[PDB]
């Protein structure tokens, strides 16, 4: 071990199993031990790690995956879409204090909302790992941002954890000191989610209707799917089967007869 | 995930102390529990609660309170926890085995469970149902020491073990572990640091 | 409607021609017709064709100072003042916007022309429920946006010196009232941060106007000091290392983002501090406690640079000491130091820099420092002290060790004589006793409280006059009140042979001072009682224990 070289170009020490504890400086060095390496050696880096940041560990080069990027990701172009990795970061560091407050949650009987956190948690790593991919479309790229903006800072809200802002892009913008009264609305408009979910919470999370009126205030059109499965008649011929939406207040149909074929056979035509 | 799985159980104890420290509170926390046979205007509900310093229990002959434990110097205050040579629970407890008008019926089956202390005093309490049952088993065998007897103490076990891990194999996305650790690069002897320290 | 042309009018027409015509039609309006209306039809105004601004900005405002001006007071706010807001919102934010133009003496002719009128507002609008809010935001909003030539350009150039004091007074008044008492849910942390940001630009700049109107260059009304020096320790008093501490990141974030305010704050302090050259004496008593709790503050190094200041002021009083010495210091100093340590604040690593700070900088100074170094490890005694009741406190909470430890501290105090925070230990501990019914031992500390008194008619000195209610009592009063409470627990004690005790010199100072015979014929009553007790019923005797520890 010699010929260390500052650099920034590996904040991303990526382990690959539990290291060897052969350094004086490393341990069984966890998966996601992604480290601060400050020293850089041709087969080994030595820096700061995430667990203690104040502390050094040389680390075989085989046992890094390399990676140039840096906490931005895209100076060095490393995006799979830009305005969506910021968002990937931030729900990692959330999941890391979602982890500590479950743990300081099996201790007391808070199990009720800790289920609750189970179920949030497994939505939210799924959506995690299914973004992980770039494939989705723009319209599911900004559903996906905005709904697990609302999952996390639900898990903020019931927490007493304190609140985001910038909506999309990363919820990065507004927090750097653009102005100030857009600081604010953003922060009412916040506050608004914060409303609309903890009164809505004893809405959906007991009842199941008010759920369905807010949801199709926000849309007009609906389609009714009918899947037909078997004609249950005594009829012997040729059987034309109109079934169609019909108004019996008003005494009129509502929908276009769709015409069924049923044969003699007791099977449709 | 053969590196995986052998990762993830081989760093086991803290979800275990965990547990048990949990486990630990909900023995101080307590509850009321059940008499034998309270019929003839007998306390049925009394609290046993763990001293914070967890050495003394709280419990004794108390009401039929359905708030739970109150805090106060119980019917006796201490059970000598360096001296209980275990808690018999099932067919082991003798008073399971009366045949007289202290007959526990097969229905308390698992809620038959006895502090052993002073060779000959015992402790036939009965629990409420099978998962705190459980949980007091557990508690006793984690001031004991030793493995646990709750089916839900398992259950805690592989689900916690299994988020933890779960969340650290996020640095790994799109990367794959050899099973057989990749090779050690040789580290030159020399230990003259060209650059300096920390 | 008009708004909604305004567009593509502009688009189709002179700017400046649009922005006369619409001024003189808005002034037109008489001043009591739909205010609601207007106040909307402005702000759609304000919204569009003002991204250009070089022609009209400067033209279209005026009128709308004007209605806003008209708006601050005229006892008919209560409907506009959402309104009002929103006007002042939409417009500070398109102020804001750099691309539209350059705007910043337009942002002077705003500070000049609706600063003061919106201060006085929110100064008036008081209320936390309603909008506030929205009014703490567009005056921040202002603030940020505003310079600091600009901050000097007029507000520190008005007319006489008194206009100008009562203003700053009322800033500072009501900058005290926002930090203390905040706006905000305490979860739009962002925020909060913010307004400590430009509450800090404020503030300084209200320091430089102090340094050049208010320092010995004004020869007097140098009081507000006092004020001032309040409202900064205030704002000083929240955003902590724990709350930093919530993530992990949480301090990174803060730091990254803002690093720590606490140090640029203390630090602006400490060197005002040292501005205040000759007035630090008639400066030194009321604002010594003010400055401990930021000494007392978690972090390392401002607290490096605050302890000094301690040394500072007990040297401005060795310039004062040619009447005594820092007597009247030092006591001060005890007793705020007495409340804050068992109010759970200091550290270990506090007190040994106290000590090496201190007898670092007097050994470099004279015999006076001397006796202050003396006094210094007599504080040094206090804070050994305090950390071991505290911690056995939080460790044990057996009301046992709870009594064992408070007893510990009555000692010392009765070692050291500061006989006032040695009562209010004393009452503590009476606390403890009758939350565990000892009334024996409750009513013995009390009696020992009622020891220091005298049958004396004049009170001598409000340290004995306690927090429980504070007016005349006569020594001889209170001792009266205190008799009776003690005899009443050694009734309910079951020990009556010290009540009858007590009833008799009670009864003697009836007699011999008050000659009110109905007291007289009551306690008598009592003390009948007592012996027909005494001889008729009987009491356990209680056994007492060795114990050994080893």
């Amino acid at each position: 071990m010699a010929r260390w070289i500052p650099t920034k170009r590996q904040k991303y020490g990526v382990a690959i199993y539990n290291y060897n504890a052969s350094q004086d400086v490393e341990l069984s060095l966890q998966i996601g031990d992604t480290v601060h390496i400050l020293e850089m050696y041709e087969g080994w880096y030595r820096g700061y790690t995430l667990q203690n940041k104040s502390k050094k560990g040389i680390f075989p080069e085989t046992y890094i995956h390399l990676k140039e990027a840096t906490v931005e990701d895209l100076g060095q172009h490393e995006t799979v879409i830009p305005g969506e990795l910021p968002l990937v970061q931030e729900l990692t560091s959330t999941l890391r204090e979602w982890a500590v407050i479950w743990r300081k949650l099996y201790v007391n009987n808070k199990l009720t909302l800790f289920r609750q956190l189970q179920q949030m948690t497994y939505s939210l790593i799924e959506w995690r790992s299914q973004i992980l991919s770039g494939t989705l479309p723009k319209d599911e790229l900004a559903e996906l941002k905005k709904k697990v903006t609302a999952k996390i800072d639900h898990g903020n809200r019931m927490l007493g954890l304190d609140l985001v802002v910038r909506d999309d892009n990363g919820n990065i913008l507004d927090p750097d000191e653009t102005s100030t009264i857009a600081l604010f609305k953003a922060h009412e408009v916040a506050s608004k989610r914060i409303e609309e979910k903890i009164q809505e919470e004893k809405s959906i999370l007991q009842n199941l209707d008010l759920r369905g009126q807010s949801i199709f205030s926000t849309i007009h059109t609906y389609g009714l799917y009918v899947n037909f499965k078997n004609f249950v008649c005594n009829i012997g011929e040729d059987a034309e089967l109109f079934m169609a939406l019909y108004d019996p207040d008003q005494s009129t149909f509502i929908s276009e007869n769709y015409l069924i074929r049923w044969g003699s056979n007791g099977m449709p035509k | 995930s053969r590196p995986i799985l052998e990762l993830k159980e081989k760093i086991q104890p803290e979800i275990l102390e965990l547990i048990k420290q949990q486990r630990l509170n909900r023995l101080v926390e307590g509850t009321c529990f059940r008499k034998l046979n309270a019929r003839r205007r007998q306390d049925k509900f009394w609290y046993c609660r763990l001293s914070p310093n967890h050495k003394v229990l709280h419990y004794g002959d108390l009401e039929e309170s359905p708030q739970g434990e109150v805090p106060h110097d119980s019917l006796q205050d201490k059970l000598p926890v360096a001296d209980i040579k275990a808690v018999v629970t099932g067919k082991d407890c003798p008073h399971m085995k009366e045949k007289g008008a202290l007959k526990q019926n097969k229905e308390v089956l698992e809620l038959a469970f006895s502090i052993l202390y002073d060779s000959n005093c015992q402790l036939n309490f009965i629990a409420p149902d099978k998962h705190e049952y459980c949980i007091w088993t557990d508690g006793l065998n984690a001031l004991l020491g030793k493995d646990m007897m709750s089916d839900l103490t398992r259950n805690d076990l592989d689900t916690l073990l299994s988020m933890e891990i779960k969340l650290r194999l996020l640095d790994l996305e799109n990367i794959q572990i050899p099973d057989a650790p990749p090779p050690i690069p040789k580290e030159p002897s020399n230990y003259d640091f060209v650059y300096d320290c920390n | 409607y008009l708004p909604s042309i305004i567009n593509d009018v502009k688009l189709v027409f002179d700017p400046v021609e649009l922005s006369v015509l619409f001024c003189k039609f808005i002034q037109s309006i008489p001043d009591n017709q739909l205010v609601r209306q207007k106040l909307n039809c402005m702000t759609k105004i304000v919204e569009s064709t003002l991204f250009r601004q070089s022609e009209c900005r400067e033209v279209l405002l005026p009128l709308l100072t004007d209605q806003l001006s008209g708006q601050l007071d005229d006892n008919s706010n209560k409907p506009d003042h959402e309104a009002s807001s929103q006007l002042l919102s939409n417009i500070l934010e398109v102020l804001d916007r750099k691309d539209v133009g350059a705007t910043a003496v337009h942002i002077q002719l705003i500070m000049e022309r609706l600063l003061r009128r919106i201060n006085r507002t929110v100064i008036g609008m008081n209320r936390q429920s309603p909008h506030i809010g929205s009014f703490v935001a567009c005056m921040i909003a202002l603030l940020q946006q505003m310079d600091d030539s600009h901050y000097s350009h007029y507000i520190s150039t008005f007319k006489t010196r008194q206009d100008i004091i009562d203003f700053l007074m009322e800033t500072f008044i009501m900058f005290k009232d926002l930090i203390g008492k905040n706006v905000y849910a305490k979860d739009w942390m962002v925020m909060n941060m913010t307004q400590n940001r430009v509450f800090l630009r404020a503030i300084n700049q209200f320091a430089e106007v102090l340094t050049r109107f208010f320092m010995d260059q004004a020869s007097f009304e140098l009081q507000l000091w006092n004020n001032y020096f309040h409202l900064a320790v205030a704002f000083l008093t929240h955003e902590s290392l724990q709350l930093e501490t919530f993530s992990q990141a949480k301090r990174n974030k803060i730091v990254k983002k803002y690093g720590d305010m606490r140090k640029e704050i203390g630090f602006r302090i400490r060197d005002m501090w040292y501005n205040l050259g000759p007035h630090k004496i008639k400066f030194i008593p009321s604002m010594v406690g003010p400055i401990l709790e930021v000494t007392l503050t978690p972090e390392v190094e401002l607290r490096k640079a605050t302890i000094p200041i301690f040394f500072d002021m007990m040297q401005c009083e060795f310039n004062f000491s040619g009447n005594g010495n820092f007597h009247m210091f030092e006591n001060e100093l005890i007793t705020k130091l007495d409340q804050e340590v068992e109010g759970g604040r200091g550290d270990e690593q506090y007190k040994v820099l106290l000590e090496k700070l201190l007898l670092e900088h007097c050994r470099k100074h004279k015999y006076l420092s001397s006796s202050g170094e003396v006094f210094a490890l007599l504080v040094s005694s206090l804070l050994e002290n305090l950390l071991d009741y505290r911690t056995i406190i939080m460790q044990d909470e057996s009301k046992e060790n709870r009594m064992s430890c408070t007893v510990n501290v009555l000692n010392f105090y009765k070692e050291k004589k500061r006989e006032d925070i040695y009562i209010r230990y004393l009452y503590k501990l009476r606390d403890l006793h009758r939350d565990c019914e000892n009334y024996t031992e409750a009513a013995y500390t009390l009696l020992l409280h009622a020891e220091l008194l005298q049958w004396s008619d004049k009170p001598c000195v409000p340290h004995l006059l306690q927090r429980d209610s504070y007016y005349v009592y006569t020594q001889q009063e209170l001792k009266e009140k205190l008799y009776q409470e003690i005899i009443s627990y050694f009734d309910k004690g079951k020990m009556w042979e010290k009540a009858i005790k007590l009833s008799k010199e009670l009864a003697e100072t009836y007699e011999s001072k008050v000659f009110d015979y109905e007291g007289l014929g009551n306690l008598l009553k009592k003390r009948a009682s007592f012996y027909e007790n005494i001889i008729k019923a009987m009491r356990p005797q209680p056994e007492y224990f060795a114990v050994g520890y080893y």
